[PDB]
């Protein structure tokens, strides 16, 4: 979308003037105008996928430095490392590996399944 | 002294009465100085340059803008970035319709293939006698009639496949 | 979008082959702010400002602005700070005269008696059955038909013995 | 949101010019205008899901052409018909039959878990 | 051997189904060798030559040339100098409909304005990067799909005001 529009001087006569009001008035008044477009915008981004489940790049989502993997109660992908989970009040009784932990969610934030 | 809006509407109501007699015509089949860029017309013309012919209208009626949600019962048009309402003549200075919309097609070869740069419409137009047909060269023409209103365009081709649709919604003065 | 100088021609006969349904009408009894110099009229109006009544107009016609020498041997009328000159309908195109000259006179009490500062031409005015008569007031009437030009004028006191003559000229485009 | 439009001629007098640019300058203005519904979209826009999961239906996403269900290594879900998986070079061994591949993505691009 | 007319039916049912992903394509924006008689178009094509843009189908649906009395009461359309009808997917074996009818209209410059010879329309398109408009120039096309059917006309020109409707009636074995 674009208005061509040129800034009126002491130079232009009257009819130069009518002209640009109607060029901003055919622009704002198009058949599928910005107005329409903006009015799509908010009706159909109303069933995006809102929140993020993976980083802008499509890798594991970031967290911060919690105390146990029951800490992570956001939706999505998580890579945890080895010394990290090692460090966990709540991890697994096995070898500390590099881990994604999965989540998945609820009827409450309160609440997760973990893989 | 001013006319009234009034006044114009009853022009219009006499206008769009003539519809029988109203006939397209097309000319300039040669360029212009920038084929882009015609020159604005000339109201003191009464034909078309290089004439290459004339059509009956197809389409005749009083009109206005369309607005929602009083015309949603109406007959709706489409023309030059809005939506129009035909308005039947009895509702002519209620509805203020001081505007008729003019609208032919010549479908394919009904007249010699070529361009035209010109389109107008004129009214009275009276062919000779045993030419009823609503397409004509010329020569078929008894009287041309009034040329109402025309326009400079850019030019068209015309082939068999194509149907060149012209049309043009106008009043008797466009503001006083 | 515009029209044509020849369409305004065509328009200036139909308005002159009204002539047997014309009516002068006359109004605004009461003053204006300033009785020297009256205000620019009204074209929204379907009648007049104050309504005295109607009567049946005298004379009829086109007519152009006068101009030597071509119309040194012609039937010339002064009015409206101008000259002008008498137009026949099949002289119109011709002649250009896309201008309408209208006048009645009213006759001491043939319709009721005081001050007049309005002037209007009605065309399609209906008397009520077994009415002939050519001065109508507003009752006598059965339609009033349409109010085509109106003007706003200095005070003209009407007396038994006075015969108030009125009359325009006009176009129904003069400024595109 | 919609603009109220008139188109203006020569002899329009001053006033309908005036009249139709207070149309606009009104409809630009007005409270919940065009500009602010706009920036309120940007926000609510950068806390999204910057890439695909499914299609835009709620169905799998599509692939390339691929050596190898280890060239698919975008986040999601991806359908696989048995006459594709039948051509694949790190196919499982088991019969061929129709299957869906969950991709799940890990700390880098070139790491990730297929089921 | 030989196919049956109903399987061109139900073939004409499958292109149908496929509609969503039909557009118009229009192209050869500089001349022919003659103008007046472009080459007859070659079936191993794949794309229009000197591409402009390509427009989706604002109507696709199963057609048949009308008969009377049966289809003077229906939903009739006017195409190239002959009258049809609509029909829909499970009637089409009942109305005997293998013809298909395309059509897109490519409003004022909604593609690149300046002229045209060839149309054409192809299935399976796919445009690039998320895109939702409907009319697409060659940089915003990702896969072309499928060009099913494409005419090699006379130029012709496109301005701001000019809707280009462009469009055919095809069948899926023309004349075996």
């Amino acid at each position: 979308m674009a208005l061509n529009f040129t800034t009126i001087t002491e130079n232009n006569v009257i009819r130069d003037l009518t002209t640009q009001v109607n060029n901003i008035g055919e622009e704002l008044t198009k058949e599928r105008n910005i107005f329409d477009i903006t009015d799509d915008l908010v009706y159909n981004f109303n069933k995006s996928q809102k929140i993020k489940l993976t980083d802008d790049k499509g890798l594991t989502k970031s967290y911060g430095n919690i105390t146990a993997l029951r800490d992570i109660k956001e939706p999505g992908y998580y890579y945890i490392g080895a010394r990290t989970l090692a460090t966990l009040l709540d991890r697994p009784d096995m070898e500390s590996l590099d881990v994604v932990l999965h989540v998945v969610p609820l009827d409450t934030s309160s609440k997760v399944v973990q893989h | 002294a001013i006319a009234t809006y009034n006044s114009h509407v009853e022009l219009a109501k006499y206008l769009v009465s003539k519809a029988d007699s109203v006939y397209l015509t097309i000319g300039k089949s040669t360029p212009w100085s920038n084929e882009t860029n015609p020159p604005q017309p000339d109201e003191n013309a009464t034909v078309l340059q290089e004439v290459i012919g004339y059509k009956k209208a197809t389409k005749v009626t009083l009109v206005r803008p369309s607005k929602s949600p009083e015309d949603d019962n109406k007959n709706l048009i489409s023309y030059g970035n809005k939506s129009w309402v035909e308005v039947t003549p009895e509702n002519a200075k209620a509805e203020g319709a001081k505007w008729v919309y003019l609208e032919s097609s010549i479908v394919g070869d009904e007249l010699p293939l070529g361009t035209y740069r010109q389109v107008g419409f004129v009214m009275d137009l009276v062919a000779k006698s045993g030419i009823s047909k609503f397409n004509l060269v010329p020569s078929e023409v008894e009287s041309t009639g009034t040329l109402l209103f025309f326009d400079n365009k850019q030019f068209q081709n015309r082939s068999e496949q194509t149907t060149a649709k012209e049309r043009f919604i106008v009043e008797v003065d466009p503001n006083s």
